[PDB]
This record gives structure tokens, C-alpha cells and sequence, in this order.
């Protein structure tokens, strides 16, 4: 439906995502660990019954009525992990995730308070600006004509090169800044 | 201080302390501590500042406006006379505003002072408030943002025609 | 991000024979620059 | 008034004889001295206005508008010196000359004793404003903006001219002091109906009236920052000042001529405030909020009670300071991201915390947080309109919901949430920028200590 | 192609050449003196002395007088048994009504 | 069996209950792959500018500019006065004006009649 | 509060939860044991392993990431990347 690498979900991926959603909603309905553990084994037994189904039309039909089964039997307030989307602590620390480029705008009196940090920051900046042209020419010699098909990026292929488009993955803020 | 006739107060009757218990209340000790630690240094500083005032005494005055002719005895479109009448009317309107404010202050002070029996014991202030608000309303209400002595005179003449017609039809 | 100044497309609207070309005044060309016509 | 007119004119040789590096410093210094001097106009009396000469007077309506006008010029110079840094030196001096000339026309617009001299200064303000918008505005649309601003005004104001000259032929004078004593009642007729429209529609355009407001979200948006500051803070208030002077002559016909316009304002502040909920351009949102705030001033002047005039002049001063500060805040983000799109640069409190505090205070004054003079003017107008008709509280109160909703949405979109990742040119706040915000916000908050000087002639 | 045009100049950062910039000017001495002019004549002069001026206005629009004068009149007419305010602003003896 | 989900304007149909989610046909695979290709091209075009060390500013999005231009400046060049726009412009433009005019006019006529007949209690009303 | 995670601690806890799983013998398990190719587990078993990792460390692994964690070392590297360990 919407994925960065794949254009779709396969049938096997849909079955596994239904199985995980159904177990999480069953754990929300079935709060206690032994009671959840019993009904989770029963749900695994319901998933193992039609596991060796070769007819893909029959399997798609079973998946579709199993989604109707889930939509009838879901919890109205399922458990959400706190940093997970919809959680009570989700995107809580984004106000503290200052991007690294703001350190370029510091005054020299407050850069002098951290001499070794900024001396070590400048060699990261030097590494990034000497890696940039090599990784651009890596991307354009490896992307096919008409543009990239998927959003997957290649690794570094030579000894000495960095992976293309690495800086905002590496220098991203911490989850607890 | 102020004048105790324009801002009247009834005489204060506080009861004598009649302690029934043997426990000492903290309020008397805190009152003595407030008298020693707070009230005497404040009093000494004020006595110093009052001596410094008494070294150089000088006076200010309440401005007395004499009465000029009002708008009724100004000829029509005679700006020199009706200017002075309009200024006199504006000063009298500002003073009537402050008279209503004085009577409202009396009413509110009576309501706090008499407390839970305020409804019986503040009938005189309520009656004075009703009389002065009726007089202020008959004199100045509904004139608009562009009020003048002419608008007020036209309002008074309309009210006097209504009163004369009501007196004539009732006889 | 600098101030917009008129382009050639903006300025060409003020170089016609009239300001609002209709169907009737569409064969009109602007007059010569020195206002001299050839003697034919 | 000539102790203010002559130094304002002496700012012209001051800007044209200054050294090239000194033209912002000198004009800022001496315009601040003129603004300090402007407090001598607070010699106001409870009965008489301060009547200087045959040509000039100043009551408690014109005095805060004069102090705000003379205060806004140094703040406009501070706001404009950064984006005109690369400008030619003579064009920079011509810009400062247009601001000085606009101050000169405004200070004798508000003090003009006679109404046709009020008309000439009132219309004379158009020419520097038109020049500032069309010459130093940033985009193409400034040219079209300069047409709308020019032609909604004159189409309203040329019937005023005729009307004023008619009063000159009927009363014999257009002195406002003479007209205070020689005003005759204006009865119900068709001649007096179009007399009323000719007296009122130029100021209805200047306020702006809803439905006539369309020049404003082009003129205030396409202007440079000093243009938007003087347009929102001062030039809208020429309409309210002119109404408060001209409705002396329009009684009692106003009591039914106001009914359509009051409707246009009472529903219009519901509309334009709602428009602010869906504005994508931040500067357009601030402009539509100005239309919504001036709708209350229109209602308050048309119902013509003491409480409504006091609320309307307090709301005019308060809106002047608040809207000028909001345009300066939006400009401080525009001078970093070079786009007025409000959803573009987000999460700015993580990057610019003190400027986010200025955004917070300007939003709180925009939504009329008590005890700001914004709330004093707002509340007094609401009291008077409740006395006019008790049902108006619905359209009043709902407005105060929506006014809160667009004020904080503006604050939530630009300051809160996650910062935009690809925007990395968010410089720390300059001392000039925080200074500009404080010179708006500190006088605005200090006026809550003593609001009687901004409550107008019938305080 | 299109005409001969200067490209867009890149937006300048005043903190690059002058990290102590107040944002008034690129010349640092002019920048500091523009800052001092704005802060001294804006905050030290207009705000402080102006708020002190407004705080000590000599009875702005005669409000205090009007209280004190009212405290005279009440005290005159509480004692003499007169009403505190008449409904008539003007004496009815000096008014002619249009007869009917 | 189970109550069928009825989607609304403000409560859309789930992805897992949509019948077109289970289309395995080759034309839907081509459409999904072509959408992935457009999104990957826009992604690469974005993050080549986003990861550039020399870039300092705003990566301009023509989609955002295009949205803000459509919301404001393209509306009147694409307005045609017809039956729909006239009947909506007059219902929502002068309809509420007539409504609030008659409400406030009826209220003030009733209140003015009560005051001039001496019926409205205006006893302590001296602020207005 | 909130004790910091180490790579050795994450590895110990991942192998601990996998040793408490009855379809994995704890003597054949290592950090590089592929769940399907070495341990002979199902994809449903892999979903349950990732859910036990989620319950262990208290955060959610999304399904686009969970389907690719096919050995304990990939799980440890994922938890290391999402919690920024060895700062
Ligand atoms: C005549 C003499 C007068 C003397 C007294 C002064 C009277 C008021 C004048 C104006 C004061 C405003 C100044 C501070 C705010 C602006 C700057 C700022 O944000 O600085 C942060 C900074 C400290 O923060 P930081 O940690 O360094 O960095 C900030 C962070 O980035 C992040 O910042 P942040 O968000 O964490 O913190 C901002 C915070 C944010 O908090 C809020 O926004 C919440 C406020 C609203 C809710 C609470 C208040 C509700 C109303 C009650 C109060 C009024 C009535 C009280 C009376 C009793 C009831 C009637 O705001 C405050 O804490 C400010 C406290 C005062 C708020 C006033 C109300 C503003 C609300 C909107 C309008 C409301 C109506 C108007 C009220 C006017 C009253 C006079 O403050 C300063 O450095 C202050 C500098 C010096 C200020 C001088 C003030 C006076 C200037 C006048 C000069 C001329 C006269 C001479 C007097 C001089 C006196 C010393
Ligand atoms: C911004 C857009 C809208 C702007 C609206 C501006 C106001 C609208 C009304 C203007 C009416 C014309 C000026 C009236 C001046 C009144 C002076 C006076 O004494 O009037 C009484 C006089 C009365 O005549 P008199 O006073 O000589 O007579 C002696 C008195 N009696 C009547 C007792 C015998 O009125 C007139 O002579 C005519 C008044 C109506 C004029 C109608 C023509 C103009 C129609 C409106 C045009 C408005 C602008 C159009 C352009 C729009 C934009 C492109
Ligand atoms: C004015 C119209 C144009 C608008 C723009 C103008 C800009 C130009 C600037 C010119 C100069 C400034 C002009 C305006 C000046 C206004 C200030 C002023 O004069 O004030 C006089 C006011 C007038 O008060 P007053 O009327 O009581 O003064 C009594 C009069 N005398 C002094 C003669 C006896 O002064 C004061 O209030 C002084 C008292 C001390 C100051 C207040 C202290 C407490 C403040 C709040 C503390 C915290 C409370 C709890 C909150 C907790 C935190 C949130
Ligand atoms: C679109 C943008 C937003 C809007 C911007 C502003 C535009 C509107 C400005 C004008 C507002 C409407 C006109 C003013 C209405 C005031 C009251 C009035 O005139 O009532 C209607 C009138 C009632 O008749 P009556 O009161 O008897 O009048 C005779 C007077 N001797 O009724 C009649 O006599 C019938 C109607 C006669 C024709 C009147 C035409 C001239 C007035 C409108 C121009
Ligand atoms: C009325 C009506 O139906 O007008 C439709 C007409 C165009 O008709 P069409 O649908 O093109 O055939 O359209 C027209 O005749 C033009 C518009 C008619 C007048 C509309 C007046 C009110 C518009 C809203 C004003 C809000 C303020």
C-alpha cells in the first residue's frame, strides 16, 4: 500500500501483519499474562489451520474474512507503546531535538567553552564535504535511466568511500537529547 | 484623612476578648510581634519622612470655577457664550459622575461592613443610591457619544413636556 | 528573493498599438520610431 | 502643533545631509526625540480640547494617535534598514523621505481643526504610501495592490470632498470647534441619506468595512515592512478618527443609516476571523485579523455611546501596536526563509526561543488577554453593543472564540511542532529584531498600568 | 535563450564577518553605535522618562479635581437637606416650553 | 454475520477492509510501481539537495508553492459566474446579512417600544 | 532512572528471551543463528520473537523493519540503532 522499498505488501506480509495486530489487540482484551497466553495459543492454532493453503484465491478470501473478524473484535483502546505513534510519550522529545547545523551559528565565546568538541566537529564536516562529490557520482553512475525505481540507497562500494546520503542519518539527534 | 460626612461610618463596636479556654491563641502573639517587628520601624521611618515634610511646607489649592451663564441664556449660534456654557456643563457632568461614584462607594462599604445583615441595615444607602441614579439617568442618559448642553436641554424639555401633559390629562 | 522588476513579458504589454487589443484594433501596428513613413 | 511639524520636516535635511553610514542612526535618533517630545500633547482637560491655533487642535482622541504615529517612525526605520541594506543610497534616502513625509501628513491629519484640511492631509497620505508599496514592495502584485489601495480610497473620498464643501456652503464653516456648537439635526430624507453616505464611505473604505476590505489583503501583504506597519497601525485609524469627527454632523439619521453597516461589520468580523483559520500566507492572516479587529471599531463608532467610543479608541491604539508587532514578527521569519507561507518554517521555538516569547506575547495581546488595552477596548465595545442589542453578544462571543483560535494556530504552526528539516538558515535573533519587538510590546503592556490616556475625549 | 541578467545574489549572513553583530549594519562600529542609539534613546529616554512623565501628569482631564469638587457638593447638600442631584440639569424657571 | 463497516466522510474505510487492497492484477502492480517510481524520483531529488554540504537555505518545494498559488491567486482566473456560484454567493453572502438585520432590527424595535412605553426596567442603567 | 543500554546488555537480553522460547534449544542458539535457515522456525514464530523483543525492551518495531530481523544480531543492531547505544 505505502512502503519505501516495496511497491506493495505481499500476501504473506499481509497475513503476518494481521497476526501481529490480532495478537496485540488480543493482549489488550486479555490483560492478564496467562489468559493472554492461552488465547494467543488458540489464535496461533487458528492461523496454523490454513497455513498450508495452496489456492491463493481461497487464501485471499480467508485473509479478507479474517480482517472482518479482526475489525469486529478489535479493542477500542488497544495498548500503544509510549514512544509509538498514538502513544502518550510519542514525539515528546522533538522539542529537544535541535539539529546539528545550529552549532554553526554559535558565538565564538560559547564555541570556546567546548574546544575539543568543535575541533572534532570540524573533521566530521571535512569528511562530509570530501565525501559528497564521490557519493553524488556514485549515485548517478548506479541509478538507471529514468530515475530510481525504489527509495533504497546503495552502500559504499570502495574502501575509503562513505555510503551515499549519509549525513542526516548519522548526525540525527538522539531520542533522548 | 477625609471628611467623615461625605464618607460616613457608623461607630465601631468591638467586643472585649473573653477567652474561655486555657490555650493561648497565636493571634495575640503575632499581633505583638507585628507591633514590635513591623509597626514600630514603619512608624519611625514615617516620622522621619514627616519631619522632612515639615521642614519645607507648601500648599496646593482646589480650583474654584465661578458660575458662567448656562446654555438656556445663550443666544443661538453664539459660540462665545455657548462655549462657556458647554464647558460649565461638561464640568458639572464630570462632577455628577463623581457624585454617583461617591454614593456607590457608600453602598459597597455598607454592604461589606454590615455583613450578613446587610439587606436590612443598608436601606438608607440603597435609597440614596436609587435617588441619585434616577437623577443622573434623567439628566444624562441616552445623550450619546456626541453629548452637549444642547442635547441635555432638549432631553429636559422633552421630559418637561411629558410631565406637563401628564399633569394636564390628570386634572 | 530580490525585488521583482518587470520582465520582457511585462514590458511587451505596453508596446502595442493600443492597450487593449480587440478584434477591430488587431491589424494596427505601432507607428514608426522617427514618425516617418516611406514615400511609396 | 508647529513644534512637531517643523522637527518632522527637519528630518528631511537630516536624512539628506547625513553621511552614508549614518542615515539610519541619525533619523532613528531624532525621530525618537520627536516621539519623546510628543508627550506634551497630554495636556488635556476634562472640558476643553487643547486648541493651539486656528489651524490645529488636539483632544484626547487625536493625542494617542499622534503619539503612536510619532512612535512608529523609529520602529519603521529599524524594521526597514536590514532589507534595504543593499539599496542605492539615494533610493534609501528617498524611502526615508517617504516615511518622514507620511509622518508629516499624518500628524496634521489628526490635528486638523478644519475638515477640508483634514481631507487634504488625509488624501495626501495616499501618495507616500502608494510610492512605498509600489516601489519597495517585493513582488509583482504590489503594482496591482497599489491600484486597489489608490482607487478604493478615492472613489470613496471624492464624494466626501463634495459633501464637506456642501457643509462649507451650508454651515459657513468646517471648523470642528464651530461645528460643535452650530450642528443642526440631520433629518430623514434622500438628500440627507446620500449626504450620510458621502460623509461616511471614505472612512468605511479606510477602516475597512467588510465588503470594501479587498484592497487591504493586497496592500498590507505586498507592502514592505514599514509600509505594512504604517498601514495597519495608523492609516486604518484615519477612518475611525474621521468617523468620530464626522458623526457629529450626522445625527439623528445615523440611528438608521448605521443598520446595514453594523450588519456588515458584525457578520464581517465573523467572516474575516474565520478566514484567518484557513490562511496559508502568514502576512495575509495578520491583514485579515486587522479587518476583523477594525469591524469592532466600526460597530462602536456607529452605535455612538460613551462606552463604545472609549472602547473604539482604546482598540485602535492597541491594534496599532499589536498588528505592527505581528507584521514585524512575520517579517523576521520572512527575512530568514524568504517566503510568507506559514506552514513552511515550523518549530521555531526550538531554534529561536526569545523570538518565540515575542510571538507568544503578541498572540496573547491579539486574542485580547486581560488586562491588556486590547482587552479593554474589546470589552468596552462588547459592553456597549450588548446595551445596543443583547443578541450581539452571540456574534461578539463567537468572534472571541475564533480570534483565540486563529491567534494560537498562528502560534502553533510557526513556533511549535517539529522544525522543518531542510531549512538550515535560521539565524539567531538579531539585537535589532528583539529591540523592534520590545519597542512594540513594552509600551503596549505599560499602557495597561494607565489606560486613561488612550480612552479618548469622553473618558 | 532569455536576456542578459545578473543572477540572484546569495542572502548574506551578518554573523559570518561579524559574529558580534547587532544586525544594524555590516560595519561593526556603525552597528554598535546604532544599537546604542536605539537602546539609549528608545529605552533609557522615551520608555523610562516617558512612563515617568505619564505617571505624573498633572491631574489628567481633571478627574481628581472632579472627585474633590464632588466631595464639596455632597458635603454642602447632605448638611442642608437638599437632594444629592436634581433630575433637571437646568432650572425650570429659565425654560420656556412650546405651549400647547 | 458481522456488522459491515459503513464509511462516512469523517470516518473513512480501513485499508484492511477495502476490496481493492487485495487486487493482484498486473495493471495495479504497474500503477503501484509507477507511483513508487515517482515517489523515489522525488525522494532522490529532495535528498540530493537536503544532504548537500554547500547548501544553506530553504529547499524550495514547488508543490508547496503550487498549493499556495492555487489557494489564492488562481481562484478568480478560474471563476465562472453560473447558477451554482451565483446561488451560493447570494445564499452565503447576503443571506446572513438579511437574517441578522431582521433579528437586530426586531429586537431594537421591540426594546425601543418598551422604553418609550415605560415598560423596560432601566432602573440602574446609567452606563451605556 | 532509565539505566543506559549496552551492546552486551542488549545481546544478553535478546539471547535470554530466545533461550526462554520452547521452539529454540538454548545450546544451538548463537547471535548469528538464522531463525528460518538455522533454527527451522516459521514466519509466525519470527513475528512472535519480534513481539517478545518489543515486550522485552518496551518499544515497537514496525512491520517493515520486523520482517527483516532474521537473526539475534540483527535484532541487537536494530535496538542499538533505535536507542543510540555506545555514545
Ligand atoms: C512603570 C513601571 C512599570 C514596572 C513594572 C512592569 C510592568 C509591565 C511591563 C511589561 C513587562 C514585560 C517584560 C517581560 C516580557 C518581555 C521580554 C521577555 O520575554 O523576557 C524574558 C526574560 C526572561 O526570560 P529568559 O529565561 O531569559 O528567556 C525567555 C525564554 O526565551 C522563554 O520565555 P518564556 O515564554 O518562558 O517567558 C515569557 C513569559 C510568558 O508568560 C506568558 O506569556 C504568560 C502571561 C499571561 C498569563 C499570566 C499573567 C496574567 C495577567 C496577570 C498580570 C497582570 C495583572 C496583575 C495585577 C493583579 C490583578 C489585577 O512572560 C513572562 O514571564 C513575563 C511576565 C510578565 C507578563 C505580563 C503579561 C503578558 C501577557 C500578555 C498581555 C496580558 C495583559 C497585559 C498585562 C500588563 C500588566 C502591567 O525577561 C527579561 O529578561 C526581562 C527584561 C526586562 C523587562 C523590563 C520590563 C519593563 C519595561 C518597561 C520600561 C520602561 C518603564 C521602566 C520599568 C522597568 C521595570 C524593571
Ligand atoms: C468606495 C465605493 C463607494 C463610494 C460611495 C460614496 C458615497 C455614495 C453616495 C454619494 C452620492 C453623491 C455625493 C453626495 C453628496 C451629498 C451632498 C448633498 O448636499 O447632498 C444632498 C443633495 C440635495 O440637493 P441640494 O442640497 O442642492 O438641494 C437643496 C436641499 N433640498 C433637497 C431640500 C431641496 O443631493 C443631491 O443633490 C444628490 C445626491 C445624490 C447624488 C446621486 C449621484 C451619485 C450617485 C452615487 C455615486 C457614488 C460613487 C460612484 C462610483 C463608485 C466607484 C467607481
Ligand atoms: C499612548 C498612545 C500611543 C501608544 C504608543 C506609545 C509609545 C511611545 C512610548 C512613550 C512612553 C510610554 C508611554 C506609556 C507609559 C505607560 C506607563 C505609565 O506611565 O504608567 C503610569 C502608572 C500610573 O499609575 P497610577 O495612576 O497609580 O500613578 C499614581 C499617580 N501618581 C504617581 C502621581 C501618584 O505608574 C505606575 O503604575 C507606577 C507604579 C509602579 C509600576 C507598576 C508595578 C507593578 C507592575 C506589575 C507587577 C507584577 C504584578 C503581578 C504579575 C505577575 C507576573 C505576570
Ligand atoms: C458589496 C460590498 C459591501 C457593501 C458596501 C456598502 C454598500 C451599501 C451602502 C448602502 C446601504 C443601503 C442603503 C442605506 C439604508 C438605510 C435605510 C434605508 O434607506 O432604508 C431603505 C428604504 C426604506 O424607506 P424609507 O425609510 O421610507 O426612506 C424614505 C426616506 N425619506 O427603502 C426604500 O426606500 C426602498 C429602496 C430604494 C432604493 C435605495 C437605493 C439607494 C441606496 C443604496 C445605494
Ligand atoms: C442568477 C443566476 O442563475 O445567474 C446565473 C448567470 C449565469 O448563467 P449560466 O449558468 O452561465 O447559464 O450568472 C449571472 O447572471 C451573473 C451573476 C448574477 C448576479 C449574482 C448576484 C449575487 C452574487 C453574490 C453577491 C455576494 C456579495
Amino acid at each position: 500500500a505505502f512502503l519505501p522499498s516495496a511497491a506493495y505488501l505481499t500476501h504473506q506480509q499481509k497475513v503476518l501483519q494481521l497476526y501481529k495486530r490480532a495478537l496485540r489487540h488480543l493482549e489488550s482484551r486479555c490483560v492478564h499474562r496467562d489468559k493472554y497466553r492461552y488465547f494467543a495459543c488458540l489464535l496461533r492454532a487458528r492461523f496454523d489451520e490454513h497455513k498450508n493453503e495452496k489456492d491463493m484465491v481461497k487464501a485471499t478470501q480467508l485473509l479478507r474474512e479474517a480482517e472482518k473478524e479482526f475489525w469486529h473484535g478489535q479493542h477500542p483502546q488497544p495498548y500503544i507503546f509510549p514512544e509509538s505513534p498514538g502513544g502518550t510519550s510519542y514525539e515528546r522529545y522533538e522539542c529537544y531535538k535541535v539539529p546539528e547545523w545550529c552549532l554553526d551559528d554559535w558565538h565564538p565565546s560559547e564555541k570556546a567553552m567546548y574546544p575539543d568538541y568543535f575541533a572534532k566537529r570540524e573533521q566530521w564536516k571535512k569528511l562530509r564535504r570530501e565525501s559528497w562529490e564521490r557519493e553524488v557520482k556514485q549515485l548517478q553512475e548506479e541509478t538507471p535511466v529514468g530515475g530510481p525505481r525504489t527509495e533504497a540507497l546503495p552502500p559504499a562500494r570502495k574502501q575509503g568511500d562513505l555510503p551515499p546520503l549519509w549525513w542526516h542519518i548519522v548526525t540525527r539527534p538522539r531520542e533522548r537529547p | 484623612s477625609w471628611d467623615k460626612d461625605v464618607y460616613p461610618e457608623p461607630p465601631r463596636r468591638t467586643p472585649a476578648p473573653s477567652p474561655q479556654t486555657s490555650l493561648p491563641n497565636p493571634i495575640t502573639y503575632l499581633t505583638k510581634a507585628f507591633d514590635l517587628l513591623v509597626d514600630r520601624p514603619v512608624t519611625l521611618v514615617r516620622e522621619f519622612i514627616e519631619r522632612q515634610h515639615a521642614k519645607n511646607k507648601y500648599y496646593y489649592y482646589h480650583r474654584e470655577f465661578r458660575r458662567v451663564p448656562d446654555i438656556t441664556e445663550c443666544h443661538e449660534k453664539d459660540v462665545l457664550c455657548m462655549f462657556e456654557a458647554e464647558m460649565q456643563w461638561k464640568r458639572d457632568y464630570k462632577v455628577d459622575q463623581e457624585i454617583v461614584n461617591i454614593i456607590q462607594e457608600r453602598l459597597k462599604a455598607c454592604q461589606q461592613r454590615e455583613g450578613e445583615s446587610h439587606r436590612q441595615n443598608c436601606a438608607k444607602e440603597l435609597q440614596q443610591f436609587t435617588q441619585v441614579v434616577k437623577a443622573y439617568q434623567d439628566r444624562y442618559h441616552d445623550l450619546g457619544a456626541h453629548y452637549s448642553a444642547r442635547k441635555c436641554l432638549a432631553k429636559q424639555k422633552q421630559r418637561m413636556l411629558a410631565e406637563r401633559k401628564a399633569t394636564k390629562e390628570a386634572a | 528573493a530580490r525585488q521583482w522588476q518587470p520582465d520582457v513579458e511585462w514590458a511587451e504589454q505596453y508596446g502595442g498599438a493600443v492597450m487593449y487589443p480587440t478584434k477591430e484594433t488587431a491589424h494596427w501596428k505601432p507607428p514608426p520610431w522617427n514618425d516617418v513613413d516611406p514615400p511609396k | 502643533m508647529l513644534k512637531y511639524i517643523i522637527p518632522t520636516m527637519m528630518l528631511m535635511p537630516l536624512t539628506w545631509l547625513s553621511k552614508n553610514s549614518m542615515i539610519w542612526i541619525n533619523t532613528t535618533l531624532h525621530s525618537l526625540l520627536i516621539s519623546l517630545t510628543s508627550l506634551l500633547l497630554l495636556n488635556q482637560f476634562g472640558d476643553n480640547s487643547l486648541n493651539f491655533s486656528l489651524t490645529f487642535f488636539s483632544d484626547s482622541l487625536s493625542t494617542p494617535l499622534l503619539i503612536l504615529t510619532m512612535w512608529l517612525l523609529p520602529l519603521m526605520l529599524m524594521a526597514s534598514q536590514h532589507h534595504l541594506s543593499k539599496e542605492n543610497l539615494a533610493r534609501k534616502k528617498l524611502f526615508i523621505s517617504m516615511l518622514i513625509l507620511l509622518q508629516l501628513f499624518l500628524i496634521m491629519t489628526f490635528t486638523a481643526t478644519e475638515l477640508i484640511f483634514f481631507y487634504i492631509m488625509f488624501e495626501a497620505t495616499l501618495v507616500p504610501t502608494l510610492i512605498i508599496i509600489t516601489r519597495w514592495g517585493n513582488q509583482t502584485e504590489r503594482l496591482n495592490a497599489g491600484l486597489y489601495f489608490l482607487f478604493y480610497t478615492l472613489a470613496g473620498s471624492l464624494p466626501l470632498l463634495v459633501a464637506l464643501i456642501y457643509i462649507q456652503n451650508t454651515m459657513g464653516s468646517l471648523n470642528f470647534l464651530i461645528l460643535q456648537y452650530w450642528v443642526q439635526p440631520m433629518p430623514n430624507s434622500w438628500s440627507n441619506t446620500f449626504m450620510w453616505l458621502a460623509c461616511m464611505m471614505a472612512f468605511m473604505v479606510k477602516m475597512p468595512l467588510y465588503g470594501l476590505h479587498l484592497w487591504l489583503p493586497k496592500a498590507h501583504v505586498e507592502a514592505p515592512i514599514a509600509g505594512s506597519m504604517v498601514l495597519a497601525a495608523i492609516l486604518l485609524k484615519l477612518g475611525g478618527y474621521g468617523m468620530m469627527r464626522i458623526t457629529l454632523l450626522l445625527n439623528p439619521i445615523t440611528d438608521f443609516m448605521a443598520y446595514p453597516f453594523i450588519m456588515l461589520s458584525l457578520w464581517g468580523m465573523i467572516m474575516t476571523s474565520s478566514i484567518c483559520l484557513r490562511q496559508t500566507d502568514l502576512k495575509s492572516l495578520i491583514a485579515y485579523s486587522s479587518v476583523s479587529h477594525m469591524a469592532l471599531v466600526i460597530v462602536a463608532i456607529l452605535i455612538q455611546t460613551p462606552w463604545s467610543y472609549m472602547g473604539a479608541t482604546a482598540l485602535m491604539i492597541a491594534h496599532g501596536l499589536t498588528s505592527s508587532m505581528l507584521f514585524c514578527l512575520a517579517n523576521s521569519n520572512y527575512e530568514r526563509v524568504h517566503s510568507r507561507t506559514m506552514i513552511l518554517a515550523r518549530g521555531l521555538q526550538t531554534l529561536l526561543p526569545l523570538m518565540a516569547a515575542w510571538w507568544l506575547l503578541a498572540s496573547l495581546t491579539n486574542l485580547a488577554l486581560p488586562p491588556s488595552i486590547n482587552l479593554i477596548g474589546e470589552l468596552f465595545v462588547v459592553m456597549s453593543t450588548f446595551s445596543w442589542s443583547n443578541i450581539t453578544i452571540i456574534l461578539m462571543g463567537l468572534n472571541m472564540v475564533i480570534t483565540a483560535l486563529y491567534s494560537l494556530y498562528m502560534l502553533i504552526t510557526t513556533q511549535r511542532g517539529k522544525h522543518t528539516h531542510h531549512i538550515n538558515n535560521i539565524l539567531p535573533s538579531f539585537t535589532r529584531e528583539n529591540a523592534l519587538m520590545s519597542l512594540h510590546m513594552l509600551p503596549l503592556l505599560l499602557l495597561s498600568l494607565n489606560p486613561k490616556i488612550i480612552l479618548g475625549p469622553l473618558y | 535563450l532569455r536576456w542578459q541578467e545578473d543572477p540572484e545574489p546569495e542572502d548574506e549572513n551578518l554573523y559570518e564577518k561579524n559574529p558580534d553583530s547587532h544586525g544594524y549594519d555590516k560595519d561593526p562600529a556603525v552597528d554598535v553605535w546604532n544599537m546604542r542609539v536605539v537602546f539609549f534613546f528608545g529605552f533609557s529616554i522615551v520608555l523610562v522618562l516617558g512612563s515617568t512623565f505619564v505617571a505624573y501628569l498633572p491631574d489628567y482631564r481633571m478627574q481628581e479635581w472632579a472627585r474633590r469638587e464632588a466631595e464639596r457638593l455632597v458635603k454642602y447638600r447632605e448638611a442642608h437637606g437638599l437632594p444629592l442631584m436634581e433630575s433637571n440639569c437646568f432650572d425650570p424657571s429659565k425654560i420656556q416650553l412650546p405651549e400647547d | 454475520s458481522f456488522p459491515k463497516y459503513e464509511p462516512s466522510r469523517l470516518a473513512s474505510l480501513p485499508t484492511t477492509l477495502d476490496p481493492a487492497e487485495y487486487d493482484i492484477s498486473s495493471e495495479t502492480r504497474k500503477a503501484q510501481a509507477e507511483r513508487l517510481a515517482i515517489r523515489s524520483r522525488l525522494k532522490r531529488e529532495y535528498q540530493l539537495q537536503y544532504n548537500d554540504p554547500s547548501r544553506r537555505g530553504v529547499v524550495e518545494d514547488p508543490a508547496l508553492i503550487r498549493w499556495t498559488c492555487a489557494r489564492s491567486a488562481n481562484v478568480y482566473p478560474n471563476f465562472r459566474p453560473n447558477t451554482k456560484t451565483s446561488l451560493l454567493g447570494a445564499l452565503f453572502g447576503i443571506g446572513p446579512l438579511i437574517f441578522w438585520y431582521y433579528v437586530f432590527k426586531t429586537d431594537r424595535d421591540r426594546k425601543e417600544k418598551l422604553i418609550q412605553e415605560g415598560k423596560l426596567d432601566r432602573t440602574f442603567n446609567i452606563s451605556y | 532512572d532509565a539505566p543506559p543500554l549496552t551492546l552486551e546488555g542488549i545481546k544478553d537480553r535478546v539471547l535470554y528471551v530466545l533461550k526462554l522460547y520452547d521452539k529454540i534449544d538454548p545450546e544451538k542458539l548463537s547471535v548469528n543463528s538464522h531463525f528460518m535457515k538455522d533454527l527451522g522456525l516459521d514466519s509466525l514464530d519470527q513475528v512472535e520473537i519480534i513481539m517478545a523483543m518489543e515486550d522485552e525492551f518496551g518499544f515497537e518495531i514496525p512491520d517493515i523493519d520486523a520482517e527483516k530481523l532474521m537473526c539475534p544480531q540483527e535484532i541487537v543492531d536494530y535496538i542499538a540503532d533505535k536507542k543510540d547505544v555506545y555514545e
